This record gives structure tokens, C-alpha cells and sequence, in this order.
């Protein structure tokens, strides 16, 4: 029983990683599935970028 | 088309049994 602390300063070894801001895969895996099946999403599918 | 929308237009996914329940307005 020994007090320990625990943050996100502590934690600043994976939290300010580069794969953590590199969403490279997470753009494949979001460019994988497409859009879902969804009335809302059907209608959202619109031009802005 | 907006109300099924809203909300709910045997699953896959159960951790505890099957589930019960009903509604009363008052």
C-alpha cells in the first residue's frame, strides 16, 4: 500500500506519439466501410470539400 | 420516414438472458 499517481503528464510517453496523430490506417479502416445503410446517412452524403 | 428514423428502423449480442419490459403513461 504505497500511494501512486497516475495523469496524463505521466502518460505523455504514448499519449504524444506520432502513430497516436498518424490516422493512416484509421483513414484505410475508415475508407473500408463505406457509408451505412441510414436514412440520415443516405441524405448526409452531400458535397463540401 | 422520421420517426422509424428517430428511433428502430433473436441478436447477435447478449451477455446476461433475454429482457423484458412495457410502458405505462402516467
Amino acid at each position: 500500500r504505497i500511494p501512486q499517481r497516475i495523469s496524463h503528464a505521466e502518460a505523455l510517453k504514448t499519449l504524444c506519439h506520432p502513430a497516436i496523430h498518424d490516422a493512416g490506417p484509421c483513414l484505410e479502416a475508415f475508407a473500408q466501410a463505406g457509408p451505412p445503410q441510414g436514412d440520415d446517412r443516405v441524405r448526409a452524403l452531400c458535397r463540401r470539400e | 420516414a422520421w420517426v422509424r428514423q428517430a428511433t428502430g428502423a433473436g441478436g447477435p449480442a447478449l451477455l446476461h438472458g433475454q429482457r423484458a419490459t412495457c410502458e405505462v403513461i402516467l
